[PDB]
């Protein structure tokens, strides 16, 4: 199927308490395979996944060199952007970059991605045509002009259309026996009488990978998601995702409701019954 | 400034069997800013060996870490998740609750 790549930068000032942290890792599908921190003792680019271990120093080193510069660029940005919002030097904020690309089945480019954010909202994202920028606010309104007027998007285009699926490629095949894998997920529903009147219908869906799943509760076959808790899907810690889903019922009703399941590991959706 | 409250899970790796060594998961997801304190506690204490993933984030941009350690649940132990964030006047606990 479908597979993409992703690295994901955080920076954080923290005026007083030394230099920006800089965080940055690397995932291919729900894998993470590389982290840099620049708090940690390495100083490193590191392997985060066992396939990627094998690859030489040159690529240590050209990463650890490539995401060092993107955290000296960081650091200057912030200032930027201080300035530009004209806030005050005490205070600390966050500037996050998200990037990379995704193929098809066929492993060919499909699309690109390359995104800003400024203490927790949007501030300049490359397009889908991979040429044109969207701004929001004045300050990345500036931004825009200064990356037009430098041909900013043509150098990022190149890096997704290119060196980004190549990578991509190359991890897929090396880490095959990870990132070739559907794990479908063991359900079930549990019961639990929140008193006599009451009870708490909770649908499990277990030890499945990818992270992508649905899981909704119908009664009687109308879907009940205004009143169902659905829980963030979670790591269990060993490369697979857990969901659940609950509703609460009036005791007696539970053969009314029904759990209804999707994953890519599942031939059909499934449905669980209390029958 | 952008606050976004922490969603706090805490759970096993694998169905809890008293006495069988499994992993503690606290998951922390949908917050902002990155700051954030995550202990895993026993009987109320903090537990030293913790580890957590490396920071990260989704769409929205909000983070997201997972702190786990190994554990042994019992019939008397009490596991549970401790945060704090700017959002929380005080700090939440989260029970581990393994009849979910
Ligand atoms: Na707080």
């Amino acid at each position: 199927g479908s597979h993409s790549m992703r690295y994901f930068f955080t920076s954080v000032s923290r005026p007083g308490r030394g230099e920006p942290r800089f965080i940055a890792v690397g995932y291919v599908d729900d894998t993470q395979f590389v982290r840099f921190d620049s708090d940690a003792a390495s100083q490193r680019m590191e392997p985060r996944a066992p396939w990627i271990e094998q690859e030489g120093p040159e690529y240590w080193d050209g990463e650890t060199r490539k995401v060092k510069a993107h955290s000296q660029t960081h650091r200057v940005d912030l200032g930027t952007l201080r300035g530009c919002y004209n806030q005050s030097e005490a205070g600390s904020h966050t500037v996050q970059r998200m990037y990379g690309c995704d193929v098809g089945s066929d492993w060919r480019f499909l699309r690109g991605y390359h995104q800003y954010a400024y203490d927790g909202k949007d501030y300049i994202a490359l397009k889908e045509d991979l040429r044109s920028w969207t701004a929001a606010d004045m300050c990345a309104q500036t931004t825009k002009h200064k990356w037009e007027a430098a041909h900013v998007a043509e150098q990022l285009r190149a890096y997704l259309e290119g060196t980004c699926v190549e990578w991509l490629r190359r991890y897929l095949e090396n880490g095959k026996e990870t990132l070739q894998r559907t794990d479908a997920p063991k359900t079930h529903m549990t019961h639990h009488a929140v008193s006599d009147h009451e009870a708490t219908l909770r649908c499990w869906a277990l030890s499945f990978y990818p992270a992508e799943i649905t899981l909704t509760w119908q009664r009687d076959g109308e879907d009940q998601t205004q009143d169902t808790e659905l829980v963030e899907t979670r790591p269990a810690g060993d490369g697979t995702f857990q969901k659940w889903v609950a509703v609460v019922v009036p005791s007696g009703q539970e053969q009314r409701y029904t759990c209804h399941v999707q994953h890519e590991g599942l031939p059909k959706p499934l449905t669980l019954r209390w029958e | 400034m952008i606050q976004r409250t922490p969603k706090i899970q805490v759970y096993s790796r694998h169905p809890a069997e008293n006495g069988k060594s499994n992993f503690l998961n606290c998951y922390v997801s949908g917050f902002h800013p990155s700051d954030i304190e995550v202990d895993l506690l026993k009987n109320g204490e903090r537990i030293e060996k913790v580890e957590h993933s490396d920071l990260s984030f989704s769409k929205d941009w909000s983070f997201y870490l997972l702190y786990y350690t190994e554990f042994t649940p019992t019939e008397k132990d009490e596991y549970a998740c401790r945060v704090n964030h700017v959002t929380l006047s005080q700090p939440k606990i989260v029970k581990w609750d393994r009849d979910m």
